RNA sequence: AAACCAUAGUUAUGACGAUUGCUCUUUCCCGUGCUGGAUCGAGUAACCCAAUGGAGCUUACUAUUCUUGGUCCAUGGAUU
RNA sequence: AGUCUCCCACCAAUUCGUAUGCGGAAAACGUAAUGAGAUUUAAAAAUAAUUGUUUAAAUCAACUCAUUAAGGAGGAUGCCC
């Protein structure tokens, strides 16, 4: 497949209930000033340095988990058209994951508009990617495969 | 001919053609990518079935017919820049020096 | 290269079995043919298109070149095929040729009627038009048609091999050579020897003698024979082994294992043909350079 | 009741003999060479034929079943 | 040879009174310069004539269509000078 199973990419229901959760840990990084907020924590938020740390800047940290608001209408179709070959081409383990509700477009009201990659080191960061690797991680690259282009 | 071994040919038949269109010289060779990019959609043509849209919108390049692609298998890449809006998304390749912008 | 395309099989309806006897002459005779000289051999099996078809396939050929023909072919060194000969005179339903022409390698027609010579001459799909020498024509042959369907395919065959059988069949033979000769504009002819005994036979020499006195250039009867009937044993081998002129299942390597000539190798209960590996990825392209 | 008229005219253009010329191959000679000369041979083809006259276009022809001129980001060999 | 086209009486004009790239009485006629095109096209195919194959579809070559009215004078550019 090329975009066939990246249609189908989380597989668990326990999320929602952490999830926002997530969103309040969202809160407390955005509520202090703008560098406190990345003070702790590297959290970027532009689509450029976002491509452009993935194009191959820096190395010094294998695991970085980006997020996205995505499989809904009223979303950039366009910007969505190409970002899963992004993270997987990157040298760095980025564990990309996708909004699993679409009323979580608080996300989009928030930071600038529903993208955000980490750099998954800090304590509580791997605290839960840890958990987090338990439940989801898919990824793979259409030129190996290419059985299920779009038959039928 | 019969049907069923003919739908099967059909369907191997794509296959074949979206495989060979992938690895190296489609790739690389911007002649081969858009020999063959012609060869499947006048294969898809004689068919006459729809293709989907969802990937015909950021299939392909329109100049050179290269995958458009960023940075098992190590590979070339198919777009070597990717801007921010900066007034409107654009993306930009290596095999030719066009670029293609959509907007939001 | 000498082509003998009419040799008759001692059999005309499949209610008929054919004795030792007459398998022993046709042995005979195809010793005699060896003896002076000859390279290609296609005996002939008339049959009649008006009565019922046997519903078969592994009984429709009553040749068997494999148990006696290929026990004596190491032993002579030439090759056989199997031909048919459709007497069609009155365009009847019984038509079922998509499976005689599979079957058989080389399918051929004898028309009496003129409605029987225009529908085989522009819808039946076959290899060689023969007349029967033997009674009168049926009508007055035209030029423009004889020259399109030699244009298209189909060519002429006179079959000089009859007018030894009778003293009155000589001239019918005559009169129908000159005018297939003269309505043909003398593109078109194979010649063949209708024999069904090796006492009819005769050389080459003597078969360019009687031709030139019939009409026919020695040169062109010499060009026929050697070009023109190894086209029409191609066309009637290809049409039916390969596909329509696409695909040949059969590969030549030197210039021995040709798809007529290479007639042992090929499998034919299939279409497969088993060979060792010879061609891989890691040999040197040019020939002369790659050494093993 | 005729207008009847073709440097072929109504489907006729027949039978052979002799001479010159052209293609390749066989050999000789002067001065490498010459639209050179002389023997020993073969070939002079194929497409096809008028029916009132002229022009244009298209379609059949030339493989020991006559020939000629040029071109080729076609391949094959050699030198720089 | 061919189921192709046209001339073989005129008409200061209901009679193609057509100064339209050139030649030509006409021609479903020859050729010249440029741009583009391939059942996704103006139109050729895998839902008037002719030809066995019957234009092209790396480049060249070939087909189709779309533009360029005749003569004299002035200025600019390029070549021998
Ligand atoms: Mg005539
Ligand atoms: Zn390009």
């Amino acid at each position: 497949p090329f975009t066939n199973e990246a249609h189908m990419w989380p597989r668990v229901h326990d999320q929602p209930l952490i999830w926002q959760l997530l969103q309040s840990s969202i809160i407390n990084k955005l509520i202090h000033i703008q560098s406190k907020e990345n003070y702790p924590w590297e959290l970027y938020t532009d689509f450029n340095e976002i491509v452009q740390y993935l194009s191959g800047a820096h190395g010094n940290s294998d695991p970085v988990c980006l997020f996205v608001c995505n499989k809904d209408p009223d979303v950039p179709l366009v910007l969505l058209q190409q970002i899963p070959l992004l993270c997987y081409m990157a040298p760095m383990t980025v564990k990309l994951v996708q909004l699993p509700k679409s009323a979580m477009d608080t996300f989009k009201s928030v930071s600038k508009y529903g993208m955000l990659l980490l750099r998954c080191d800090d304590r509580v960061d791997k605290k839960f990617v840890s958990q987090i690797q338990k439940n989801v991680d898919l990824l793979q690259f259409p030129w190996l495969n290419a059985i299920k282009y779009r038959p039928t | 001919m019969n049907k069923d071994q003919a739908e099967k040919y059909q369907e191997r038949s794509l296959r074949q053609k979206y495989n060979l269109l992938h690895v190296l010289p489609t790739l690389n060779s911007r002649a081969l990518s858009g020999l063959y990019y012609k060869n499947f959609h006048n294969s898809v043509k004689r068919y006459q079935i729809m293709l989907p849209e969802q990937l015909k919108s950021g299939k392909f390049c329109s100049h050179c017919g290269c995958v458009y692609v960023p940075n098992g298998d190590s590979d070339e890449l198919g777009g070597e820049s990717m801007e921010g809006p900066k007034k409107c998304i654009q993306v930009n390749c290596l095999n030719c020096e066009k670029s293609k912008l959509f907007e939001w | 290269m000498l082509v003998d395309l009419n040799v008759p099989w001692p059999q005309n309806s499949y209610a008929d079995k054919v004795t030792s006897q007459a398998v022993n002459n046709l042995i005979k005779t195809l010793s005699t043919l060896h003896m002076l000289g000859y390279t290609h051999i296609a005996i002939n099996f008339t049959v009649n298109h008006s009565e019922k078809f046997p519903n078969d396939v592994k009984l429709l050929n009553p040749i068997d070149i494999k148990r006696r023909f290929g026990e004596l072919m190491d032993r002579t060194g030439l090759k056989l095929y199997s031909r048919i000969t459709l007497i069609i005179d009155d365009p009847s339903k019984g038509q079922s040729l998509s499976k005689i022409s599979q079957a058989f390698d080389i399918v051929a027609a004898l028309p009496i009627s003129e409605k029987g010579l225009t529908l085989s001459t522009t819808n039946l799909d076959i290899d060689l038009l023969t007349f029967q020498y033997g009674s009168r024509l049926p009508t007055f042959l035209k030029h423009k048609s004889i020259c399109s369907c030699v244009n298209r395919g189909v060519k002429l065959e006179i079959v000089y091999g009859y007018a030894l059988r009778d003293v009155q069949a000589r001239r019918q033979f005559v009169s129908n050579v000159r005018s297939v000769i003269r309505s043909s504009r003398s593109r078109g002819i194979v010649i063949g020897s209708g024999a069904m005994s090796p006492l009819e036979c005769r050389n080459i020499l003597g078969v360019t003698s009687l031709i030139k006195n019939l009409g026919l250039p020695s040169d062109r009867c010499s060009k026929a024979m050697g070009d023109l009937a190894s086209l029409v044993l191609l066309n009637g081998r290809l049409r039916n082994k390969s596909h329509k002129q696409t695909i040949v299942t059969g590969g030549g390597s030197g210039n021995g294992d040709d798809v007529v000539n290479d007639v042992q190798g090929i499998d034919d209960v299939q279409t497969i043909k088993v060979v060792k590996r010879s061609m891989d990825a890691e040999q040197l392209g040019h020939a002369s350079k790659r050494h093993k």
